[PDB]
């Protein structure tokens, strides 16, 4: 089965310069036309610049030509993106992409699953995970709610987990929103009212970019 | 260019029922026999699929659900049946002329019953106050049409400086959406009131789901 492993992306300054890598298995990645499309928080899709099988040919989109260069080695199953000058605009997420042969099935047969690139001038900071309980007149139905919140962090993403994975089908952890220059997200879960008093549970909260993970017992009040 | 416009922008279709996602190129893209056109699906969170190429042929392993076709410079998508698993967002795309052009895409809102929010609200954390910070929290969970409305209001005033909403994609396993509000304010301005309300109305009901908690109460 193909598969296209998208790695290198983070935060870096504006005139800033980061290079992205993919890596390739399951084809013979010498015959295969390979691409770099990227997607914008507002979901716009852009290729920014492909290469031919035999790095005779290479495009790129007039953005980012002069800036960006793609290159790839075929003894090693890997594509390049070597970035440069950064723009905001070019903050996204970059998946790298196989063409199918000759025509032959899709002009895009196969997408990775993105790496992250972020171009601003604001700093790498971790969230506060504080914990959203109810009062002590709670809800007293069948099921309670609890939740977290994570607050001024970047860039993203976080990861939010409830007891590490176990809590998994009563979750709604929401898109992050941005403030100031910082961005905010909430997590809640439902649980059996006769469970949250007397077990435990847990957000489990990683920030990549800050290696931040903390996790954060719900406490009544 | 090729500017590639997809309308509408959203579709809201119940499971059985056709949907057809349309995608207007400002110029033609029919070389000969072959329209370079691709459909590309793509839930939340997971890379996009290639559905549909070369205009209507549908690739391997794709379901017959999905089918392709137009020319020029109008072209197509259709499921049909629409089944749970469709919620996405489906992108067209052309490749005749470089540089390559993609449309904005359109997302696909699956069709379900009329559900109510469940709605709940929590004081801001001992732990909050102490940074010198207060946020108050909503959750109007597992509802149905999207549309909404909270009100935040502070002792019985309407408030909405500081007010943050967020909403989640559409769930696969119910079809249901969710949604948070916060309302963030200092410590000072927390400790001034007593009563933070939130209200949410929704299609479902003429009384709107009240949620309160008094900073002075037990």
């Amino acid at each position: 089965d193909v598969k296209l492993v998208e790695s290198g992306g983070g935060l870096v300054n504006l005139g800033g310069s980061l290079k992205l890598s993919c890596a390739a298995s399951g084809f013979t990645f010498s015959r295969y036309y390979m691409s770099w499309v990227r997607q914008t928080p507002e979901k716009r899709l852009e290729l920014v610049a492909a290469i031919n099988h035999n790095s005779g040919r290479t495009y790129y989109s007039d953005t980012v030509k002069g800036r960006f260069t793609i290159s790839r080695d075929n003894a090693k199953n890997t594509l390049y993106l070597q970035m440069s000058s950064l723009k905001s605009e070019d903050t996204a997420l970059y998946y790298c992409t196989r063409h199918p042969l000759i025509y032959h099935g899709n002009y895009l047969d196969y997408w990775g699953q993105g790496t992250t690139l972020t171009v601003s001038s604001a700093k790498t900071t971790p969230p506060s995970v504080y914990p959203l309980a109810p009062g002590s007149a709670a809800q007293t139905n069948s099921m309670v709610t609890l939740g977290c919140l994570v607050k001024g962090y970047f860039p993203e993403p976080v990861t939010v987990t409830w007891n590490s994975g176990s809590l998994s089908s009563g979750v709604h952890t929401f898109p992050a929103v941005l403030q100031s220059d910082l961005y905010t997200l909430s997590s809640s879960v439902t649980v059996p009212s006769s469970t949250w008093p007397s077990e435990t549970v847990t957000c489990n909260v990683a920030h990549p970019a800050s290696s931040t993970k903390v996790d954060k017992k719900i406490v009544p009040r | 260019d090729i500017v590639l416009t997809q309308s509408p922008a959203s579709l809201a279709v119940s499971l059985g029922q056709r949907a057809t996602i349309s995608c207007k190129a400002s110029q033609s893209v029919d070389y000969d026999g072959d329209s370079y056109v691709t459909w590309y699906q793509q839930k939340p969170g997971q890379p996009p699929k290639l559905l549909i190429y070369v205009a209507s042929n549908l690739e391997s392993g794709i379901p017959a659900r999905f089918s392709g076709s137009g020319s020029g410079t109008d072209f197509t998508l259709n499921i049909h049946p629409v089944e749970e698993e469709d919620a996405a967002t489906y992108y067209c795309q052309q490749s005749n002329e470089d540089p390559w052009t993609f449309g904005g895409g359109t997302k696909l809102e699956i069709k379900r019953a009329d559900a109510a929010p469940t709605v709940s609200i929590f004081p801001p954390s001992s732990e909050q106050l102490t940074s010198g910070g207060a946020s108050v929290v909503c959750f109007l969970n597992n509802f149905y049409p999207k549309d909404i409305n909270v009100k935040w209001k502070i002792d019985g005033s309407e408030r909405q400086n500081g007010v943050l909403n967020s909403w989640t994609d559409q769930d696969s396993k119910d079809s249901t959406y969710s949604m948070s509000s916060t309302l963030t304010l200092t410590k000072d301005e927390y400790e001034r009131h007593n009563s933070y309300t939130c209200e949410a109305t929704h299609k479902t009901s003429t009384s709107p789901i009240v949620k309160s908690f008094n900073r002075n109460e037990c």
